[PDB]
DNA sequence: TCGCCCCCCTTCGGTGCTTTGCACCGAAGGGGGGC
C-alpha cells in the first residue's frame, strides 16, 4: 500500500505531554500490548532524539476482561490537519437516533493494517513508565494508522465502506455510522433478533480483519416549577430568581407580578397568599416550560459544549449547547451501581453516556464543562473509563444560585 | 573504552547554527587536570583537535568530584543548549527505598566514564568545539572536539540513559528474577539466589557491559551491607537517609532559610512531623537572598522542634508486595498535614507532609482531600497501588461534606481514626429558613472609580443599617454587608444577598482564608448558631432586597 | 560560570468572566536530593 501525506495545522508542532503514573496492573498490559505490537511491526521502539510525547493508559471494560490500550491523542487530534479541506471526512446519518436499539463495536484494529506517513509517524510517540522508577520510560511510535487518531477513520474510510457495503446492503434498515474507533450500529428489531444481526456484522469483519443503547429513552428534562398549597416569601423569592434567569432561555416570562407580591421588608417564613394576578402569570409561566423552545437548531460548523451540575442521591443534570442559552438538549442521569457512594465514578460514567448521545444525535462529543477539582478529577477519572475515545473538558467552580434544573 | 552502540541522531533547532563564545581564564591547578584529562581523552578517541576551518567554540571548566581526588571535566554548553533540538526525557521519576523488596542478595555497580563510553552523532560532533586556555596568553589555546557525549550538554542525559536501557535489556530479559535498578550510569542489582550463584550473575552482567565499552570499576563495586544508593543506605532489613546536617546560624539570610527547609523537606520523607510552615513564611516578601531575616518566635520553636525529630535514629522498611499498604494522616495546624505509609504497624515504608494552600478560601475537608489525592499519587508511583486509608475524619462528618457540596468529590476506602484534632465542618448552612429568627436584607456597593462604598441591610424586624468604606471593591462591599448582619444579630438568622460571588464563597463553608475580610466572616460563621443564606437577582425591585438597595444607594 | 530528573514554597503573569477585581493555573525563581 502507498501512505496518504499528512501534515499538521499551520504553525503548529506535535504534541509534547508527559506521561502520568499508572498501576502496576496497566503498565504490565501495556507492556505485553506494545511488545506483541512490536513483533508485529505496528510499532517500533524509539529514542529521545524525537521530542514529542502523548500520554498512554489501559482500560478493562468487564464483560470483556481483556485489557484495551488508550492513547490520549486529543492533543495531537487538535493539531493534525482537517481532512474536511481534503474531503476525506465521514458524514453522519441522521437516522441513528431514531433506532431503538444501537450497539457499539470496537473496531480499531482494522486500522493497523494500512501504513502511516513515514513522516508523520514521530507525532505519534508515547512512553510506558516503570513502577519506582526502576528504569527509564520506553517510547514507542506508530508505523500504521494509530488507534485514537482522528485521520485513521480519515484515511482508512473508503476502506471500510467497502467492508460494510454487503452488509448494509443484505440490511438497507439498518444503520452504520463510523465514529473514531467505533461503529454505532442502530436497528428497530427485537432485543435478541438485534443481537443476533450485530454476531453476524461481527463476523463479516472478523474475515477481514458492548451493552445496547436505547436514544429511545433519552428523555429531555425541563425546567420545573415546585407545586405546593402555601407560599412562603421564600419560597416565592427562590421562585423569581429562577424564573428572571429561564428569562434568558424562553421568550416572554414576567415576574412583574410576582415580583412584588413580596412588597416590604418581611420574613422568610411568612405564608403569603398567592393573587389571582399571581396564579394567573404562574401557569402561564409553567406552561412556557412545558413546552420546547423555539428557534435553536443544531450548527455542525460550531463545537458543542456540556454543562453538568450534580444534584444529589445519584442525580446529575446536564445541557448541550452551542450558543449560551440555547440548549439542544436538557436532561438527567442517574446510576444505581448499588455501592451508592463514589461522585466520580457517577460522573466518569455520565460523562460517557452525554458524550455517547452527541455521537448518535449529532456524530462528535461535547466539551465538557466539569463540576470537579482538576487534581479530583485527574487522580481516579481513568479506573472508571470504558471508551475508546475521549472527549475534551475543562473544569469550572460554579455554585448553584437557582436550582435551575431540579 | 567507546561503545560500540549506534550513535543517536541528533540536529539544531531550524535556522540556527552552532556556538562562538571565548574561552574565560582558570588557574593552573584546574589546566593541568585539563591536560591530563584532555591528552588522554584524545589518547582514548574521547576527543579530535580541530582547527580554524571549525568556525565554533564553548568555554570548558573543572570541579572537584565527591572522592576529592578526581577532577570533573564540564563544558559550558548553555548557548548550544539553547539551539539544540528538544528531547524527550526518559527519565521519569526517581526511584525510591520504601518502594524495593527484601532481596537476598544485593550489590550496587557504577559504570566508569559513563558519558565518555557513548560515541556522539558524526554530523553533530563539529558544535562541541572547544578550547583549553594553559595560563590564559603565552599560547592560543589547543582546540579540540568530543567524540562522545559531554558533560554540559543538554542531549547527554537521555542519550546516556536511553543507550543504557539498550545494553541493558539482553541481561533482563534472559534474566528475568534479577531486579537492576538503573539510575543514570548506577546499577543496583538484587537477587534471591546464594550469593555464590548471585556473583556468577554480577559478573556476566558485568562482562556483558563491558563489551559494549562500559567498564565497572571495583572501588565504586559495593558487594556488602550497608549500601550506598540514591542518598540512602540499604540493610537487608531496613533503610536510611544519608546524614542530614542542618545549618546552625546566629544570623540567618533569605538563602539560608531557604537551604534550611529544603533540608526539612528531604528529611520529612522518613522523619514523621516534620513542619516548615513558619520557617516558609519568612520568606514572604523578602527581597533578596543576601537580606537578613530574624527568625520569629514561631519560627524558633518550629526549628526546635524539627531538631528534637531529627535528634532521634530513624529507618523505613522495605515493601512486602503480599500485604497491604496503609496510609494514615494527622492534621498539624494552619493548613500543615502529616502521614505515614506502612504495612506492619510501627514499621513505617516511608513518610510525608502536605502542606499547600490552594486557592484563596479553603477547609480542613478539601485540605485532607489534597493530602489524600498526594499520597494517592504517590503510592502509585512507588508500589503501582493506592493504599488503605487511616483518616481523621468521621464518616458523618465526611458525609455532610459530599452532600451539601456542590462538586464531584470523593475519598477512597478509608477508616476513621481516632487521633485529635480531627477535621471536621466548622458551622452549617441551613437548608430551610429558619422560623422566629430574624431576616436581614443585605447589599453593598462600591463605586469603581472612586473606590468608595457602602454596606448595610435592612430587616423584617425593623431594623437597618449602613457603613461607608473607603478603597474598596464592588466585591468587598458585599462581603462587608454580609459581615455586618452576622455582626448585629443572634445566634440564629435568615440572610438575602444577590451577590453570587459572596455566596459561592460562603456556601462552600470555607474555615480560612487568604483574607482577613473573609477570615473574620468565617469567624462569625462558626460562633452562630444557624444560619440560612439566600440569594436573589439584583435591580428587579424585590422587597427587602429593593428596600436595602434603596438604601445603600 | 555545565547537564538531565523528581520534590516543596514563593512570586508572577496570562486567561476569562454576561468582570472593572478576582480566582485559577502554569511557569519560573529559590531551595533540597539523585547521577
Ligand atoms: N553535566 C554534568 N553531568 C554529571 C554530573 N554528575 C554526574 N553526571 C553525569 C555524567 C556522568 O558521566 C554520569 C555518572 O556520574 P559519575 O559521578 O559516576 O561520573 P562518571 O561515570 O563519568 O566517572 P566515574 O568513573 O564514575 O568517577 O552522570 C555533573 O555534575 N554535571
Ligand atoms: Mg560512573
Amino acid at each position: 500500500i502507498e501512505t496518504v501525506p499528512v501534515k499538521l495545522k499551520p504553525g503548529m508542532d506535535g504534541p509534547k505531554v508527559k506521561q502520568w503514573p499508572l498501576t502496576e496492573e496497566k503498565i504490565k498490559a501495556l507492556v505485553e500490548i506494545c511488545t506483541e505490537m512490536e513483533k508485529e511491526g505496528k510499532i517500533s521502539k524509539i529514542g529521545p532524539e524525537n521530542p514529542y510525547n502523548t500520554p498512554v493508559f489501559a482500560i478493562k471494560k468487564k464483560d470483556s476482561t481483556k485489557w484495551r490500550k488508550l492513547v490520549d491523542f486529543r492533543e495531537l487530534n487538535k493539531r493534525t490537519q482537517d481532512f474536511w479541506e481534503v474531503q476525506l471526512g465521514i458524514p453522519h446519518p441522521a437516522g441513528l437516533k431514531q433506532k431503538k436499539s444501537v450497539t457499539v463495536l470496537d473496531v480499531g484494529d482494522a486500522y493497523f493494517s494500512v501504513p502511516l506517513d513515514k513522516d508523520f509517524r514521530k507525532y505519534t510517540a508515547f512512553t510506558i513508565p516503570s513502577i519506582n522508577n526502576e528504569t527509564p520510560g520506553i517510547r514507542y511510535q506508530y508505523n500504521v494508522l494509530p488507534q485514537g487518531w482522528k485521520g485513521s477513520p480519515a484515511i482508512f474510510q473508503s476502506s471500510m465502506t467497502k467492508i460494510l457495503e454487503p452488509f448494509r446492503k443484505q440490511n438497507p434498515d439498518i444503520v452504520i455510522y463510523q465514529y473514531m474507533d467505533d461503529l454505532y450500529v442502530g436497528s428497530d428489531l427485537e432485543i435478541g433478533q438485534h443481537r443476533t444481526k450485530i454476531e453476524e456484522l461481527r463476523q463479516h469483519l472478523l474475515r477481514w480483519g458492548g451493552y445496547e443503547l436505547h436514544p429511545d429513552k433519552w428523555t429531555v428534562q425541563p425546567i420545573v416549577l415546585p407545586e405546593k398549597d402555601s407560599w412562603t416569601v421564600n419560597d416565592i423569592q427562590k421562585l423569581v430568581g429562577k424564573l428572571n434567569w429561564a428569562s434568558q432561555i424562553y421568550a416572554g416570562i414576567k415576574v412583574r407580578q410576582l415580583s412584588k407580591l413580596l412588597r416590604g421588608t418581611k420574613a422568610l417564613t411568612e405564608v403569603v397568599p398567592l393573587t389571582e394576578e399571581a396564579e394567573l402569570e404562574l401557569a402561564e409561566n409553567r406552561e412556557i416550560l412545558k413546552e420546547p423552545v423555539h428557534g435553536v437548531y443544531y450548527d455542525p460548523s460550531k463545537d458543542l459544549i456540556a454543562e453538568i451540575q450534580k444534584q444529589g442521591q445519584g442525580q446529575w443534570t446536564y445541557q448541550i449547547y452551542q450558543e449560551p442559552f440555547k440548549n439542544l438538549k436538557t436532561g438527567k442521569y442517574a446510576r444505581m451501581k448499588g455501592a451508592h457512594t463514589n461522585d466520580v465514578k457517577q460522573l466518569t460514567e455520565a460523562v460517557q453516556k452525554i458524550a455517547t448521545e452527541s455521537i448518535v444525535i449529532w456524530g462528535k462529543t461535547p466539551k465538557f464543562k466539569l463540576p470537579i477539582q482538576k487534581e479530583t478529577w485527574e487522580a481516579w477519572w481513568t479506573e472508571y473509563w470504558q471508551a475508546t475515545w475521549i472527549p475534551e473538558w475543562e473544569f469550572v467552580n460554579t455554585p448553584p444560585l437557582v436550582k435551575l434544573w431540579y | 573504552p567507546i561503545s560500540p552502540i549506534e550513535t543517536v541522531p541528533v540536529k539544531l533547532k531550524p535556522g540556527m547554527d552552532g556556538p562562538k563564545v571565548k574561552q574565560w581564564p582558570l588557574t593552573e591547578e584546574k589546566i593541568k587536570a585539563l591536560v591530563e584529562i584532555c591528552t588522554e581523552m584524545e589518547k582514548e578517541g574521547k576527543i579530535s583537535k580541530i582547527g580554524p576551518e571549525n568556525p565554533y567554540n564553548t568555554p570548558v571548566f573543572a570541579i572537584k568530584k565527591k572522592d576529592s581526588t578526581k577532577w570533573r571535566k564540564v563544558v559550558d554548553f548553555r548557548e548550544l543548549n539553547k539551539r539544540t533540538q528538544d528531547f524527550w526525557e526518559v527519565q521519569l521519576g526517581i526511584p525510591h527505598p520504601a518502594g524495593l523488596k527484601q532481596k537476598k542478595s544485593v550489590t550496587v555497580l557504577d559504570v566508569g566514564d559513563a558519558f565518555y563510553s557513548v560515541p556522539l552523532d558524526k554530523d553533530f560532533r563539529k558544535y562541541t568545539a572547544f578550547t583549553i586556555p594553559s595560563i590564559n596568553n603565552e599560547t592560543p589555546g589547543i582546540r579540540y572536539q568530543y567524540n562522545v557525549l559531554p558533560m554540559g550538554w543538554k542531549g547527554s542525559p537521555a542519550i546516556f540513559q536511553s543507550s543504557m536501557t539498550k545494553i541493558l535489556e539482553p541481561f533482563r530479559k534472559q534474566n528475568p528474577d534479577i531486579v537492576i535498578y538503573q539510575y543514570m550510569d548506577d546499577l543496583y542489582v538484587g537477587s534471591d539466589l546464594e550469593i555464590g550463584q548471585h556473583r556468577t550473575k554480577i559478573e556476566e552482567l558485568r562482562q556483558h557491559l563491558l563489551r559494549w565499552g562500559f567498564t565497572t570499576p571495583d572501588k565504586k563495586h559495593q558487594k556488602e551491607p550497608p549500601f550506598l544508593w540514591m542518598g540512602y543506605e540499604l540493610h537487608p532489613d531496613k533503610w536510611t537517609v544519608q546524614p542530614i546536617v542542618l545549618p546552625e546560624k546566629d544570623s540567618w539570610t533569605v538563602n539560608d532559610i531557604q537551604k534550611l527547609v529544603g533540608k526539612l523537606n528531604w528529611a520529612s520523607q522518613i522523619y514523621a512531623g516534620i513542619k516548615v510552615r513558619q520557617l516558609s513564611k519568612l520568606l514572604r516578601g523578602t527581597k533578596a537572598l543576601t537580606e537578613v531575616v530574624p527568625l520569629t518566635e514561631e519560627a524558633e520553636l518550629e526549628l526546635a522542634e524539627n531538631r528534637e525529630i531529627l535528634k532521634e535514629p530513624v529507618h523505613g522498611v522495605y515493601y512486602d508486595p503480599s500485604k497491604d499498604l496503609i496510609a494514615e494522616i494527622q492534621k498539624q495546624g494552619q493548613g500543615q498535614w502529616t502521614y505515614q505509609i506502612y504495612q506492619e504497624p510501627f514499621k513505617n515504608l516511608k513518610t510525608g507532609k502536605y502542606a499547600r494552600m490552594k486557592g484563596a478560601h479553603t477547609n480542613d475537608v478539601k485540605q485532607l482531600t489534597e493530602a489524600v489525592q498526594k499520597i494517592a499519587t504517590e503510592s502509585i508511583v512507588i508500589w503501582g497501588k493506592t493504599p488503605k486509608f487511616k483518616l481523621p475524619i468521621q464518616k458523618e462528618t465526611w458525609e455532610a461534606w459530599w452532600t451539601e457540596y456542590w462538586q464531584a468529590t470523593w475519598i477512597p476506602e478509608w477508616e476513621f481514626v481516632n487521633t485529635p484534632p480531627l477535621v471536621k465542618l466548622w458551622y452549617q448552612l441551613e437548608k430551610e429558613p429558619i422560623i422566629g429568627a430574624e431576616t436581614f436584607y443585605v447589599d453593598g456597593a462600591a463605586n469603581r472609580e472612586t473606590k468608595l462604598g457602602k454596606a448595610g441591610y435592612v430587616t423584617d424586624r425593623g431594623r437597618q443599617k449602613v457603613v461607608p468604606l473607603t478603597d474598596t471593591t464592588n466585591q468587598k462591599t458585599e462581603l462587608q454587608a454580609i459581615h455586618l448582619a452576622l455582626q448585629d444579630s443572634g445566634l440564629e438568622v435568615n440572610i438575602v444577598t444577590d451577590s453570587q460571588y459572596a455566596l459561592g464563597i460562603i456556601q462552600a463553608q470555607p474555615d480560612k482564608s487568604e483574607s482577613e475580610l473573609v477570615s473574620q466572616i468565617i469567624e462569625q460563621l462558626i460562633k452562630k448558631e444557624k444560619v440560612y443564606l439566600a440569594w436573589v437577582p439584583a435591580h428587579k425591585g424585590i422587597g427587602g432586597n429593593e428596600q436595602v438597595d434603596k438604601l445603600v444607594s
